[PDB]
RNA sequence: GUGGUAAUGCGCACUUGCCAGGUAACAAAUCAAUCCUCCCACGGUGAGCUUUCUUUUCACCAUAAUCCACUUGGGCCUUUUUACGCGUUGUUCGGAGCGGGGGCUCAAGAUUGAAAAAUGCAGCUCGUACUGUGUGAGUUCUGCGCAUUAAAGCAAAAACCUGGGGUGU
RNA sequence: CGCAUGAAUGGAUUAAUGAGAUUCCCUCUGUCCCGAGUUACUAUCUAGCGAAACGACAGUCAAGGGAACGGACUUGAAGGGCUAAGCGGGGAAAGAAGACCCUGUUGAGUUUGACUCCAGUCUGGCUCUGUGCGGCGACGUUGCUUCACUUAUCGAAUGAAGAGACCAAUGGGCGUGCUGUAAACUGAACCAACGGGUCCGGAGUCUUGUUUCGAGACAUCUGCCAGAUGGGGAGUUU
RNA sequence: CCCAACUGCAGACCGUACUCAUCACCGCAUCAGGUCCCCAAGCAUAGAAUGCUCUGGUACAUAGAGAAAGGUACACUCAGGGAAGUCGGCAAAAUAGAUGCGUAAGUUCGCAAGAAGCAUUGGCUCUGAGGGCAAUUGCCAACUCAGAACUGCUUACGGCGGGGAAUCCAACUGUAUAAUUA
RNA sequence: ACACGAGUUGUUCGGAAACUGAGCACAACGUUAUAUCGUUUUGUUAGGAAAGUGAAGGUACUGAAAAGGGGCAACAGAGAACCUGGGAUUAUAUUCCAAAAAGAAAUUGCAUGUGGG
RNA sequence: CGGGGAAACCCAGGUGGAGGCCUGUAGCGAUGCUGACGUGCAAAUCGCUCGUAUGAUUUGGGUAUCGGAGCGAAAGACUCA
C-alpha cells in the first residue's frame, strides 16, 4: 500500500541494506569462516510483517 | 454445563439498550422555587419520536428562571398536546390537559399521567403509550394521595408530588396485529437484542433446565420457587395460579 | 373499475397471512393513511407521521394524538371531564 | 448606512461580554435529467476498398481551474377578486387568498467575454513554414423536501453564518 | 374392542407455499429389450522432467494334516528364461494400536430421589443504635412494646438554586413570603434604572448550624454466628 | 488603533516507487480456492442473460507423433417398442420466446394460473394509424403497432417452463449441522 | 532469478496540526492479601476546592461572566486553498517546468506603502 | 371519466406502481448427479443442475462480549484446518 508510518518505513530501509552479499575480500581475512551471507532474504519467502 | 441465556443477559454485553438514535431521557421540568411557589410557562416547540418508544415526545421550551438563556425540556406528550401550545407547570398552574400540577391540587377523580412517585422525581410512572393513572382521594391529615395506576394496583404518593393531566400519546400500537416476522425486526432494533427467541425445550440440556430430548417436554414442573438460584429459575416463577383464568384476573 | 372485492388495501399481502388477522389490521391500516379533520384550520389535512405524531398540511401543526387515529376514544372523555372538572372548581 | 407600497436592492465600523437561529446534516418511487458516453446529421483531412458495386467504409474534428456581463423549475410581494377554476405521468391545491397582469428572490443552466491559441490534434510543404478545427438512446449531479414501508420515521461536533441586544454615542 | 390415537405435552381441518416424503396418468426418451457409430481429452509410443503408497523373505497348483481356509511342510501334477498392454480371482492386499462387544478397582459429557459438600436466596439472634411521655411483663432495674421525635443509616433529586423562622414555646443565654395564568392556539426580557447619607437601599433580616425532599431507629443498612432450602455448581461412586 | 483594494516576503511535517492478483496478499508453492472500491464501447436482444467484434491485453498454462481396449466430458446421434430398466423415471429426453383466444376443482376471494389447451410467427413490395414547429397552409425529426399482395421453409444460432389427479408433514418468506444429514 | 548502478520531489493531493461516533481508560475515587479490578456520555470524572481565562472600571490592580479534569478512537463519516498544457523521464508527477516560469489562479500568516476612518 | 339506482350503494374503462410477491443477472447460497477428483487444482475443490435475488437482504472498516467461559432463528453450531 501507499500508507506507512515513518518508523515502519525505516525498518524496511534497514532490512533492504542488510540483503547485500558478503564482500569478496572479507573471505580472505586470516582465520575466516563466513562464506556466503546466511541472513539473506527474498520477499517471496519469509515475510517481514513490519 | 453452560450458563443459561437469561443469566448471560445480566452481563450486558450484546444485550444492552441500543439507544443511539434516542434523544435522551424524558423527564418533567426540574422542581424549582418557581415550580413550587408559582408556575413556569413554556411553549411546545415540536413533537417527535424516539426510536424504540411507542409514545410521542415533546420539546417544551421554558425560559430560565435565573440566568438569561432559554432551557429546553423533553417530556412525554399527553394526548392532545399540539405544537405552539403553552404548557403551565407549577403550583398555581390551572387544571388543563398537559399542564403539570402538584398532585395534591388536582380535584378528586381526574385522569393523570406521568406521575412522579417521589416529590422531586420528575415522573416515573404512567409513562407508557396510552397509559394513565386515576387519582382517587387526597388524605389531608397524613398528606397522601391514593391512586390506581395502570396495573390496577392502588398506591399512595405524597401529595407534593407532581403530575401531568391527560392520557399518554401513543394509544394502541398493541391493538394492531404485526402479521410478519419482518415487522418484528425493526421492532426491537430500536430496543434491544430480545429476538428472535428460541424456546427452552428446543435447546440442549447443558444450556437450559428444559433441555431434554426424545419428546420436547419439560419433564419436571415448570413452576419454580422464589428461592431458586440464578440459572435455575426458569419458566413460571413462583406461580400462584396457572393455566387459563376463567374468571377473576385479580390485580397482580 | 373496482379491482378487488373485499381485500382492499390488504391485497398487497397476496394469499398470505390469513383472513381474520388481515381483516383486523385493515381497520387500523386505513385509519392512519386517512386524512383527519383539523379543528384548527378546518381542512381534513392530518397525516400520520411516526407513531402518534399527526401533522396538518394546512396548519403545519403537529399533534400528539396517537396510534392509528387522531383522538383515541377515551381521549374524548378525558378532555370532556377536565373541561367539566376545571369548570366545576372555578365556582 | 441607505433606496423600493412591498417580495427585497446597494458596498465607516466592533461583537467567541451575553443570547437566539441557521449551514455542517444525512431520505424511497415515479417523471424530467447535468458533466459525459453512444448513435444519427453536416463535411473538412488522411487512410481502406475498387473485375463489378459503394455521392462510399474507418480515424480525428478538442478548450481545464479562475473571474466577468436569456430559459426552466420553486418560494414570495403588490394588484384585480375566486366556488368553480389552476395543475402533474402520478396518489393535488385555494378566502388561512386559486386564476390573470406586473414585479422580488432562489436553484440549475444557456449565452457573450477575460484565460485562449501562444495550446492540443491531424495533414501537408523544402528541421523548418503553411492548411483544417438533435423534440435520438443512456447518464443520480440536480429538481428533492417536515422527504419511503414504518409497532422502521433515518447520527453528532468542531469550524463557519446571520440576527437579537449592545458598543460606537 | 385403537399392542400403545386424542385435545397449547395441543386435537381436527387447511387455500397459497416447498431443492421435504409417497402413489398413479399423459408427454418424452439408449433406463431397458440390446446394444452400434462418431468426437475432444486421456491411457497408448516419443522428447524433457520425474515422485508416493507399499516393502520380513518371497511368489503355479490339487489333496492331506495343522492354530481345525498354505507361497513354503507331506504325497502327487505342472514349471526354459526375459518381457509390453490390460485385468481386478488371490496375496485371509493397502489405511487406522476395532468405533461394535467385554474387560480395567481408567475416564469424560449430561441427568436425578445416589453419596459428599459449596455459592445464591430466605429466616433467627446480637450488632449497627439515638431521644420523650407511656403500655404490657419480670425480679428500683430489665425484657418487650404502642406512639410522637431526629442526628446514625437508608431511597431519591439538584449545576447541592432560595429550608425554617419572624405568625415566638413545654425554646435558648386575616394571610405567609404573595407583579404574572384559569382551556390552549409559538413576540421580547442579561451585563440596574433610580432613590438615600464612597457606603446603604432597590433586592426584608435572623440561624441551637443539616443541600432539599421521603422514610427513620425500622430494614432492602453493616459485620459475625446459627438453621432451612439448594443438580444452579463441585468431587467421587454406581 | 481599526477598515478597504493592492503589493512585499514566507508557506514547515510524513506517505508518494511497484503490486492488488489463473504469479507480487492468505492458503507450506508462481495452488482451478478465497479477497473491499472506482471507470465500463459496437451489433443481435427485454438484456450487465448469452453469442461474435473495434480500442486495451494476451498466445503463458509442458509439448510432438497419433484410430487399441477401458475411461472422463462445461459432446452428439439411433431402426421397432417406450419405464418392460431400477429401491425409486437416477441420468437423459422432453417443454420453451412473443402475440391472440381459452382456462377446472379447491379458496383465507388474494389466488389457483404460464393451470390445462388451441393458433399465429419468415422474406419481400406496399397501405393505414400514432406527432413537433412556424406563419387552413408550409417545412421537419424519431420510432412503434396494425392490415394487405406476392414469395419461401430442409421447421434450421444463442437463450428460454414438461404438465395433470391425490395422500403425509410444516401455514408462508427466513434460519440452520464450515468438511457425509437443508 | 542473480549480479551491479539508479529510481519515490507537493503552500493546495491523503494524513497530522483541528471534528465528533460505536467505543477505549489516564487522572480521581473506591475495592482487593495484591491493581495486573470496577466506575469513567442518559450532559460527561471525582464527598467534589481540578476554571490561571478577564466584561465593565482603575492604569497590569480590581473581578462581572462562564457548573460538570486530560486525552485518544474515521486514510470510506465531518473537514480540505489548483488547474490543464509539455519535447518533463530508462524509471516519479494535479509533486517536476524560472522571466515570455508553457502558464493561468486560489488561500494562510505578518509587514510597508498609498485611500478612508 | 362513464353507466345504473328513489335511496343505499353497485357495475365498466383508464391511471397508479403495492408486496419478507413470481421469472431472471451480479451477489449470497449449496439440491441432485450419491457426476469429476478422491497419493487432487484443493487437509472440502471442480462441472452441469438447483435455492433466493427490495429484504428477517449482501457487504468493507471500526468497535463490543470469550474458557467451566463466550455467542447461538438451537445443529453440541461456532470461538484462527
Amino acid at each position: 500500500g501507499r500508507f506507512k508510518p515513518l518508523a515502519v518505513k525505516k525498518k524496511y530501509a534497514k532490512k533492504m541494506n542488510q540483503n547485500k552479499p558478503v564482500p569478496y575480500w572479507i573471505r580472505l581475512r586470516t582465520g575466516n569462516r563466513i562464506k556466503w551471507n546466511e541472513k539473506r532474504r527474498h520477499w517471496r519467502r519469509t515475510k517481514l510483517n513490519y | 454445563g453452560k450458563t443459561v441465556l437469561s443469566c448471560r443477559k445480566g452481563n450486558g454485553s450484546v444485550y444492552q439498550v441500543h439507544g443511539h438514535k434516542r434523544l435522551g431521557s424524558a423527564k418533567l421540568r426540574i422542581l424549582d422555587y418557581a415550580e413550587r411557589h408559582g408556575y413556569m410557562r413554556g411553549v411546545v416547540k415540536s413533537i417527535e419520536h424516539e426510536a424504540g418508544r411507542g409514545a410521542a415526545l415533546a420539546r417544551v421550551e421554558f425560559r430560565h428562571p435565573y440566568k438569561f438563556r432559554r432551557v429546553k425540556e423533553l417530556m412525554v406528550a399527553p394526548e392532545g398536546m399540539f405544537t405552539g401550545q403553552s404548557v403551565f407547570c407549577g403550583q398555581k398552574a390551572p387544571l388543563a390537559i398537559g399542564n403539570v400540577l402538584p398532585l395534591g391540587q388536582i380535584t378528586e377523580g381526574c385522569i393523570v399521567c406521568n406521575v412522579e412517585a417521589k416529590p422531586g422525581d420528575r415522573g416515573t410512572l404512567a409513562r407508557a403509550s396510552g397509559d394513565y393513572c386515576i387519582i382517587i382521594s387526597h388524605n389531608h391529615e397524613t398528606g397522601r394521595t391514593r391512586l390506581k395506576l395502570p396495573s390496577g394496583q392502588k398506591k399512595s404518593v405524597p401529595s407534593t408530588s407532581r403530575a401531568m393531566i391527560g392520557i399518554i400519546s401513543g394509544g394502541g400500537r398493541i391493538e394492531k396485529p404485526v402479521l410478519k416476522a419482518g415487522n418484528s425486526f425493526y421492532r426491537f432494533r430500536g430496543k434491544r437484542n430480545c429476538w428472535p427467541k428460541v424456546r427452552g425445550v428446543a435447546r440442549n440440556p447443558v444450556e437450559h433446565p428444559h433441555g431434554g430430548g426424545n419428546h420436547q417436554h419439560i419433564g419436571h414442573p415448570s413452576t419454580v420457587s422464589r428461592h431458586s438460584p440464578p440459572g435455575q429459575k426458569v419458566g413460571l416463577i413462583a406461580a400462584r395460579r396457572t393455566g387459563r383464568i376463567r374468571g377473576g384476573k385479580a390485580v397482580k | 373499475a373496482k379491482r378487488t372485492v373485499k381485500m382492499g388495501v390488504m391485497g398487497r399481502y397476496g394469499t398470505r397471512y390469513g383472513a381474520n388477522p388481515r381483516k383486523r389490521a385493515k381497520k387500523l391500516e386505513v385509519s392512519q393513511h386517512a386524512k383527519h379533520f383539523c379543528s384548527f384550520c378546518g381542512k381534513f389535512a392530518f397525516r400520520r407521521k411516526a407513531v402518534g405524531i399527526w401533522r396538518c398540511d394546512g396548519c403545519s401543526k403537529t399533534v400528539a394524538g396517537g396510534a392509528y387515529t387522531l383522538s383515541t376514544p377515551n381521549n374524548s372523555t378525558v378532555r370532556s371531564t377536565v373541561r367539566r372538572l376545571r369548570e366545576l372548581a372555578k365556582i
